């Protein structure tokens, strides 16, 4: 199901951004999974709060993390 | 009692025959392979000598044979570096321009398209930025060109040779015989003087003859093919005398007492030389020099043949007190009738040795133009702290299997062996309980921080802007070093290190070392530190303690070191063994360098490396540490995320190869989870389906196919999972640090 | 031409790939001498690349927009429009060499069952047989359906071991 | 002594171990173990424990609609559901900081709250559903029926 | 909305699978008599209870050497 | 043989003792007593954990666990080829002499042992579960 | 000889072998042949 539900995620990411060639490249390798589409995307949920303040997406940041720690538990 | 050399004409004979019956050194295995069972076996259980016979005089034997071919194959391994650093290399380009040229010694073939591995690493040359300090380490030596290092490797292949022909002389030739090998006093009394004490003597020589005149004449801006080739400063005096007046005296003064006059070549200065970066060549001269002293004088403290002398064993049981019983009597025949009791001390020490090594190397930087390489001294720091991390493992598994294959407990009656066997259930609780204060008085200030972060109370954190927490005695020791040139130790001109406090070390632009400040943030890393390194302990240490017996299962000595478990009952008996406390203590290890790593990676980015620039420096991270390590999210946001920039876009360039094992290692770590998660009953009956297509096709293998044993999946999935978690970093750390 | 996919000979993107690619070489072919050995190599890869990117378009290769060549695997559409030497024909050379290497293994496994301790030659392999039986797999397909065509390739099933239902 | 806790399971109400407070919860449902179990008690239990899953449907459907009307921009995302964002409901977070109070003050609020991505009100704008009220209407009558 | 609802239906119908053989199993044991079932397409399944779950490995090994093979390529 | 009776007033072994022994449950719940007869004054190794000096002749030890008594007892069968016998001091002083239980140590056949738990069919003839179903019967009890 | 040759035909040698015949001829092949995408 991560595959399924990743695969939905990306090629509609690129298909609402405008960049279809995006996936249409990116995903013939698996690095561009991974630098195009978790890293590229995870930029702003990390970012829900820093030592300069915090914006609406905390909660999700927070649940992020707390999945991990779930996760490795 | 006399100390005599003492060996066994033609034991073992040199033939092939045995290499032909594979599992000749096992009772069980000799009988052939029926299962696929037998060829794990044979290679488990291939270097347990202890379990092939029961005579202590050959298993000596084979270990102390054993060691010789490790030599040999380190020898191969270091003549190789020079050989490849001699053909294939750019030492003599980087020679002329150390900080402009990144190092390379590997070149890949034109094949495959591999060849885009060959980088620019400039000097005229496309290989591979190495990260092993070796070029670094030859400048210091003097090697000024690569008819020296091709000599070298010349010479570490015929040493090579050497020792595996002494490997198989001691061992089927001129085999020593127990009493030989059980002279701990002799030993001690070679290995100090003979080994450590003329070892550092025969290199202050080198040191001081062609180390250090051709090192001046390197940092003096002469070209390293005009300097004077070594051998002409000891012939040619007035070559020497000229670089170190003090060679125009001769060795009189050392004779006349005068020392002094040769405060030209042996100087106590301190710090770093402001030319290369590096620990002044004079001053570890010196160090070697004292050093050598000191080992050599106590080579004569234990008693051989003659009659002045200790004897450890009196030593040893004249140690006792009120509290602790007999004492220390009875460890003696202990550490010199077991090689597991031996190995599991010298493994812990070793292993910490190389932990500490590497913070003083990286401290204060020993190699010419070393500390400005930074991707050098980060690999190599990162490298000895895993090195020895795995020693202090093994030194708790061998401990426990001297403790069910060779304790006796006749001989320790009220030993502190027996009196700590006695109260394992003190030790353990208190250890314990230490562990989840550590944990939550930790671990916890760093959740609350990301919680009060996210809820936006950023006013109530535990940083160095709200609620402080400065690791003040640190802070305080940091200063007591700093101005012990003044006071504690006068005759240093500088203190030890620039990481106490002072100016800030720059060549070529860069920061060599810079003082490193310590806040709340590294109050916390270090307290994290504490938690996994108690919790490891905790780990390692039950298993020592019950690895003979505990409330559940009181016979597990008669079980073994390697069993699985007891059986299902008693609500579960899994991992008792002292090998499965071994088994959880490696991922611990693994949690607990990590963090280590992890801290030096970022605090250095951080606090010290970066451009020296007008009025200012410029950190590679631009010294977000202190604020941005307070919270768990700083730690996968400021740093993972962060710094992976360069390993995930390290495609299509010199450093693909670190993005290609980067994911590699990812796949690995990932894939023993299925030996870590999973269970041989459900592999058995899967094997059974195949094995029945092929007896359908009549393709059935002879040798029945088995799963793999409980003990053989947890150490295969303990083997990949650490493999791929160190690759991981081992490709993110190199390309992070190579690209910035 | 076929799913939208233009042949990479008129594959614009194609050619850009090859100017741009040349390019990344050309640029680091500056920064060192005309004779040094850097630079020979460099130019190798530079004339290997030039070759590369045109044995592919003269094959035929069809490729997208993103101007990498694509692959059909329908055998109808691979022949009939001549992309037979992509994964067709290629899927065949595999499939005879691997029914080579596993029949050799089961003529040497049948050899070695009743031979004395048949579990010793699985260990210490019998090189000369091995290297007697390794030939013999070249005629494979037709060995094998000879056995099919005589009933000796499968086992009877009153004869091979079940786990209780 | 023997303890209650594990009606079911004799065996687990006599463990002396923790173990039968964690099994007392797993082998909970799975009556066909149960001591003195029948085909029809087992068949009757069931047909039960089905009503009950029915009433927490209803009764979590009925949640939904009221808080989406209590604490939502339903008729406010209906006029604009382009640009709108469908408020699920409020954050009453006694330890939210002011920062946070205001952060997630979003889609037409005076207090913190939050967007919904159950995709509830495109459906039942959809299905006919158009003022607060209907939503109001719609959780007593789901409520009635899961009572 | 689209992407969350996908995704949790995705993974519900994930688990409801996992119960439908889980469940299945308990079937096997629990409830099924060998002898009732005598020669029905239920009891002829364990028959060949081998050729279906090492038909299912050659595939999974199929899928899984080649659909890498042709990650780590590219 | 007469089923031997305790005798609490047997010198006990020599041993400084242990953070490894009884607990509550010794006395809420129970404990057992092993006993034997030295021919020497020789170091042991504890069950529990530990070396301790056995005295000549009568020796009597207790622990919390039956296994912990028989381990002792295997390790004076085997290391110095004794016959040691435990029994169970329940709360009340009930001592029940737990082995042998018979005088011949299990392993020997000796008649006038019944057969308990015996089942006279392979294993392999045990009926299915459904024919126990809703039963509470175990498929090898049945 | 004869217990030389048996050990150079255990399967860790042997496999050894094989290998890397096989795994030098993959590589001469591409040496001489390179950029093999297709059967042409
Ligand atoms: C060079 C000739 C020679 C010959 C003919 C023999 C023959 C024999 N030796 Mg021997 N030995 C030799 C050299 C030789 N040895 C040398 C130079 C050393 C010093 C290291 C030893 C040390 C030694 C010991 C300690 C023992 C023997 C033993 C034996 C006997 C059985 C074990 C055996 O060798 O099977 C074959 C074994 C192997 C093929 C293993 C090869 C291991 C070599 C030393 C290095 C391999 C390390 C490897 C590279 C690690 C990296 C792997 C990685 C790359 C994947 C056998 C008759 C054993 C014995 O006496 O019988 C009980 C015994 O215990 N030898
Ligand atoms: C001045 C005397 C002297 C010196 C310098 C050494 C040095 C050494 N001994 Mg040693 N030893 C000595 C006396 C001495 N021993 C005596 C008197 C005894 C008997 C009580 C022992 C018994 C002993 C044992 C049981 C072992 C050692 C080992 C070692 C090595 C440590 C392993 C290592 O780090 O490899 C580092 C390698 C080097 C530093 C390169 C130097 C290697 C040279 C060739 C070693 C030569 C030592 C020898 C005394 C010289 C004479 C050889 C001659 C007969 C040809 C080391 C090189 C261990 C070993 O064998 O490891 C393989 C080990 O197992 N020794
Ligand atoms: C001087 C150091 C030293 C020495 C002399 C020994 C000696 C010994 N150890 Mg040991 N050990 C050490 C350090 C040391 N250890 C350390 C630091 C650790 C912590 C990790 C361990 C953990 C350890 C365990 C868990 C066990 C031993 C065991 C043993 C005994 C038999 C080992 C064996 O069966 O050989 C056979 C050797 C092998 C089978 C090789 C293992 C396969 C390797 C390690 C995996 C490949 C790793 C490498 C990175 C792969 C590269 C990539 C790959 C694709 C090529 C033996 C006397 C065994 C024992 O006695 O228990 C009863 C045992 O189980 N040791
Ligand atoms: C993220 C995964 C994870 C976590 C959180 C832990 C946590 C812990 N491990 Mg562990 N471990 C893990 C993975 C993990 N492990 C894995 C994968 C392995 C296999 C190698 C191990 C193997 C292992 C061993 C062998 C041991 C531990 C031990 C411990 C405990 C150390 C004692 C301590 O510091 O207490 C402090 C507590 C924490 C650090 C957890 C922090 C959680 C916060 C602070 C709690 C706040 C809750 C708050 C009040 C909210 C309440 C809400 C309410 C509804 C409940 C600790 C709780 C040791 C142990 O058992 O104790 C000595 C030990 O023996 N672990
Ligand atoms: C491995 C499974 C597989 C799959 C999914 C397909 C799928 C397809 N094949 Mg095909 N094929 C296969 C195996 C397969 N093939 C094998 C093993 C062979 C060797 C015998 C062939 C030989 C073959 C031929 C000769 C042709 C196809 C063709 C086609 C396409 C349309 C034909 C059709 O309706 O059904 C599938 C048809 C077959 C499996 C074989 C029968 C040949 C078809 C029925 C003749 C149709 C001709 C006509 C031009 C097709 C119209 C397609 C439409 C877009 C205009 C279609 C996408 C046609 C095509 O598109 O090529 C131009 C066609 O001409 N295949
Ligand atoms: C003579 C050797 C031989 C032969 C003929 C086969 C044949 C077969 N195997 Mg098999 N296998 C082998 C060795 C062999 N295997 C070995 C050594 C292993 C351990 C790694 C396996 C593990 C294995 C698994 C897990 C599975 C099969 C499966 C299968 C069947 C699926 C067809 C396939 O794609 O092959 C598949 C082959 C593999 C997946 C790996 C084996 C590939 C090796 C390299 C070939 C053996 C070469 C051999 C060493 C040559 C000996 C020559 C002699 C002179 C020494 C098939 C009939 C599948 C099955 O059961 O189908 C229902 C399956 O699930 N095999
Ligand atoms: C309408 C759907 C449905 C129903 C009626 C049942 C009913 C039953 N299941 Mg089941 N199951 C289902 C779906 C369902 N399952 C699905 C979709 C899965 C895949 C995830 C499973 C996987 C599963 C397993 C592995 C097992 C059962 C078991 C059982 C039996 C006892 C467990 C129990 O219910 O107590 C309560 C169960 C729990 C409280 C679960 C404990 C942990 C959960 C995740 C926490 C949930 C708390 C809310 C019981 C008759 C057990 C059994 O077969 O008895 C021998 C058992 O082993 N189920
Ligand atoms: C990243 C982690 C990971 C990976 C990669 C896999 C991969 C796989 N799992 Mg698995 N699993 C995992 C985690 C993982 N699992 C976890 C955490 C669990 C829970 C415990 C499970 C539980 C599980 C079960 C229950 C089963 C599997 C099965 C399988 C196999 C399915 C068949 C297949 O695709 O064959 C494809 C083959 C490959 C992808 C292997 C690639 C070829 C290799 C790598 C190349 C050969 C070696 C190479 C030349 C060099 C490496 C060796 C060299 C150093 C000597 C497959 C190989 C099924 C199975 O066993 O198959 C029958 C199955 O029954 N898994
Ligand atoms: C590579 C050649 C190694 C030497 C060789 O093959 O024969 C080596 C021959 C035969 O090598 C082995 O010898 C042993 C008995 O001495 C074995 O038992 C067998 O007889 C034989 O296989 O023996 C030697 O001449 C020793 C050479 C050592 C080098
Ligand atoms: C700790 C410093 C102990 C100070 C110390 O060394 O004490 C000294 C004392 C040593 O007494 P003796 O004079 O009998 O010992 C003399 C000979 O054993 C050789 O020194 O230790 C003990 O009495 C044994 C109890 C140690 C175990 C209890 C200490 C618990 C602390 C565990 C570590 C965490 C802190
Ligand atoms: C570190 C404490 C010093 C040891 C005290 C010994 C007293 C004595 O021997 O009388």
């Amino acid at each position: 199901i991560g595959w399924v539900t990743f695969y939905f995620h990306w090629k509609h990411l690129t298909l609402w951004q405008g960049n279809v060639s995006q996936f249409d490249e990116s995903s013939t390798y698996l690095m561009g999974w991974l630098r195009d589409y978790l890293w590229l995307n995870s930029s702003q949920l990390i970012n829900g709060y820093n030592p300069f303040g915090m914006n609406s997406l905390s909660v999700w940041a927070w649940i992020f993390l707390f999945g991990h720690l779930v996760y490795a538990t | 009692k006399k100390v005599k050399i003492a060996v066994d004409r033609n034991p073992v004979e040199t033939s092939f025959e045995k290499w032909a019956k594979p599992g000749h050194f096992s009772r069980t295995l000799s009988k052939g392979p029926n299962t696929t069972t037998w060829i794990w076996n044979l290679h488990a259980d291939a270097h347990d000598f202890d379990s092939h016979t029961s005579d202590l005089e050959e298993i000596s034997r084979k270990v102390f044979s054993a060691h010789f071919g490790q030599l040999g194959v380190i020898f191969i391994w270091l003549s190789g570096m020079y050989f490849h650093g001699a053909r294939f290399s750019n030492y003599e380009a980087w020679l002329s321009d150390p900080v402009h040229i990144k190092p390379s010694a590997q070149v890949v073939w034109p094949v495959v398209g591999q060849e885009i591995l060959n980088g620019d690493v400039g000097g005229g040359f496309q290989g591979i930025q190495i990260t092993s300090g070796f070029f670094q380490l030859w400048r210091a030596s003097g090697i000024t060109s690569e008819l020296q290092l091709y000599t070298t490797a010349i010479g570490g292949l015929v040493m090579a040779a050497a020792m595996f022909f002494a490997g198989w002389f001691h061992y089927h030739k001129a085999a020593p015989k127990l009493e030989w090998f059980q002279n701990v006093e002799s030993m001690l009394n070679h290995h100090l003087a003979g080994l450590l004490g003329l070892g550092s003597l025969s290199w202050a020589g080198h040191q001081i003859h062609v180390s250090l005149p051709v090192n001046k004449l390197l940092d003096a801006g002469v070209d390293p093919k005009e300097i004077p080739l070594p051998h002409e400063f000891l012939l040619n005096r007035q070559i020497m005398q000229d670089l170190y007046p003090s060679f125009a005296k001769g060795l009189a003064p050392f004779f006349t007492l005068q020392w002094g006059e040769y405060s030209d070549f042996l100087t106590f200065n301190g710090g770093l030389n402001p030319v290369t970066g590096g620990l002044w060549l004079s001053d570890t001269a010196h160090h070697h020099l004292a050093i050598a002293v000191l080992f050599l004088v106590a080579g004569h403290m234990y008693r051989t043949n003659w009659g002045i002398g200790h004897s450890m064993k009196e030593i040893l049981e004249a140690h006792k007190g009120p509290f602790t019983g007999e004492g220390h009597v009875g460890l003696y025949e202990i550490l010199t009738t077991s090689w597991h009791a031996q190995l599991a001390i010298n493994l812990a020490l070793f292993g910490s040795l190389s932990i500490i090594v590497a913070h003083h190397m990286y401290s204060m930087p020993p190699y010419p133009y070393l500390a400005t390489d930074y991707g050098t001294q980060l690999s190599l720091f990162t490298h000895h702290n895993w090195i020895g991390g795995f020693c202090i493992v093994g030194a708790g598994a061998h401990a426990a299997i001297f403790m069910v294959r060779d304790y006796d407990p006749t001989n320790n009656y009220n030993n502190l062996l027996d009196r700590v066997i006695r109260h394992r259930d003190a030790i353990i609780s208190h250890l314990n309980w230490v562990c989840i204060f550590l944990g939550f008085h930790s671990f916890g200030l760093y959740i609350h921080n990301d919680t009060m972060s996210a809820l936006g109370r950023p006013q109530d954190m535990f940083s160095d802007t709200a609620i402080q927490l400065q690791p003040v005695f640190a802070q305080w020791i940091q200063k007591t070093h700093f101005l012990a040139p003044q006071l504690t130790a006068p005759t240093a001109l500088a203190a030890t290190s620039a990481t106490w406090g002072g100016d800030v070390v720059a060549v070529g632009g860069k920061v060599a070392m810079m003082p490193i400040s310590l806040g709340t943030s590294d109050f916390l890393v270090h307290h994290i530190h504490a938690f996994t390194i108690h919790v490891t302990v905790l780990i390692l240490l039950k298993g020592v303690l019950f690895a003979r017996s505990s409330r559940l299962i009181p016979d597990k000595a008669n079980l073994g070191f390697r069993f699985p478990c007891d059986g299902p009952g008693r609500g579960g008996t899994c991992q008792v063994s002292a090998w499965d406390h071994v088994f959880l203590g490696l991922f611990w290890m693994y949690n607990s360098l990590s963090i280590a790593i992890f801290h030096f990676s970022w605090k250095m980015q951080s606090d010290v490396w970066g451009t020296v620039t007008a009025s200012g420096v410029s950190h590679i991270t631009g010294g977000n540490f202190a604020q941005s390590a307070n919270t768990i999210n700083g730690w996968l946001r400021d740093f993972l995320w962060a710094q992976s920039s360069q390993v995930i876009q390290s495609y299509g360039s010199a450093l693909s190869a670190y993005g290609l094992m980067f994911l590699g290692a990812h796949f690995v770590w990932a894939f023993s989870l299925m030996f870590l998660f999973s269970g041989r009953g459900y592999w058995q009956e899967l094997i059974e389906s195949i094995i029945w297509a092929h007896s359908k096709l009549k393709v059935a293998p002879s040798i029945q196919p088995r799963a793999l044993s409980i003990t053989q999946g947890r150490a295969v999935g303990v083997a990949h999972y650490l493999l791929g978690g160190i690759a991981t970093t081992w490709s993110f750390f190199l390309a992070r640090i190579i690209a910035v | 031409d076929i799913a939208g996919l233009t042949p990479c000979s008129e594959s614009a993107a194609y050619a850009k790939r090859l100017k741009n690619e040349v390019k990344g070489l050309n640029k680091r072919l500056k920064n060192y001498e005309a004779d040094s050995a850097p630079a020979i190599a460099l130019k190798a890869t530079i004339e290997r690349t030039q070759n590369r990117f045109a044995n592919y378009a003269k094959a035929g290769l069809l490729c997208g927009a993103d101007g990498l060549p694509h692959l059909i695997s329908d055998p109808g559409l691979a022949l009939k429009y001549g992309h037979a030497g992509e994964v067709f024909i290629p899927t065949f050379g595999f499939l005879y060499v691997a029914g080579w290497i596993g029949y050799v293994g089961r003529l040497y496994l049948n050899m070695v069952k009743g031979e004395a301790k048949p579990t010793e030659k699985e260990i210490i392999i019998d090189v000369p047989a091995a290297l007697r039986l390794t030939w013999q797999g070249a005629t494979w397909p037709v060995q094998v359906v000879a056995e099919l065509r005589a009933n000796t390739l499968t086992e009877k099933a009153e004869n091979i071991t079940i786990s209780p239902r | 002594a023997t303890k209650l806790f594990p009606k079911f399971s004799q065996g687990l109400a006599q463990d002396p171990t923790t173990r039968r407070i964690w099994f007392g919860l797993a082998v909970a449902h799975d009556f066909e173990s149960h001591d003195g179990m029948t085909e029809e008690n087992l068949y009757q239990k069931i047909f039960a424990s089905h009503f009950g899953q029915l009433a927490i449907i209803f009764l979590w459907t009925s949640g939904n609609l009221f808080h989406v009307a209590w604490q939502g921009n339903f008729e406010q995302w209906g006029a604009d559901p382009i640009h709108v964002r469908p408020i699920a409901h409020a954050i009453w977070d006694p330890h939210f900081g002011q920062p946070a109070v205001e952060a997630f003050t979003r889609g037409g609020a005076s207090g913190p709250v939050n967007i919904s991505t159950s995709g509830v009100y495109q459906w039942w704008y959809t299905i006919g559903m158009r003022t607060n009220q209907d939503l109001y209407v719609g959780s007593v009558f789901l409520a009635l029926v899961s009572a | 909305t689209q992407a969350s609802l996908y995704t949790h239906h995705q993974y519900i119908a994930g688990f409801i699978m996992c119960g439908a053989f889980a469940h299945g199993a308990i079937f096997w044991i629990r409830d099924y008599d060998p002898e009732q079932n005598k020669g029905n397409v239920l009891a002829r399944m364990l028959d060949h209870k081998e050729a279906i779950i090492s038909h299912l490995s050659w595939v999974s090994l199929f899928l899984g050497f080649h659909t890498l093979g042709l990650y780590v390529h590219n | 043989w007469t089923e031997p009776t305790l005798n609490p007033d047997t010198p006990s072994p020599i041993f400084g003792g242990s953070t490894g022994g009884l607990l509550r449950k010794a006395q809420v719940e129970e404990f057992y007593v092993i006993t034997w007869e030295s021919n020497k004054e020789q170091i042991f190794e504890m069950p529990t954990g530990g070396a301790a000096i056995m005295r000549k002749g009568p020796n009597l030890l207790k622990f919390a666990r039956k296994e912990q008594c028989l381990a002792l007892t295997t390790q004076l069968r085997t290391k110095f080829k004794f016959t040691p016998c435990f029994y169970r001091v329940y709360p009340s002083g009930e001592v029940q002499y737990l082995h042998p239980k018979d005088g011949v140590y299990p392993e020997k056949v000796n008649a006038g042992r019944p057969g308990v738990n015996q089942n006279f069919r392979r294993i392999g003839e045990n009926v299915n579960p459904i024919k126990v179903k809703f039963t509470g019967n175990g498929t090898m009890d049945i | 000889m004869k217990n030389f040759t048996t050990y150079l035909s255990t399967a860790p040698v042997v496999a050894l072998a094989w290998f890397t015949v096989t795994a030098a001829l993959l590589i001469e092949i591409n040496r001489f042949f390179p950029d093999p995408l297709v059967f042409s």
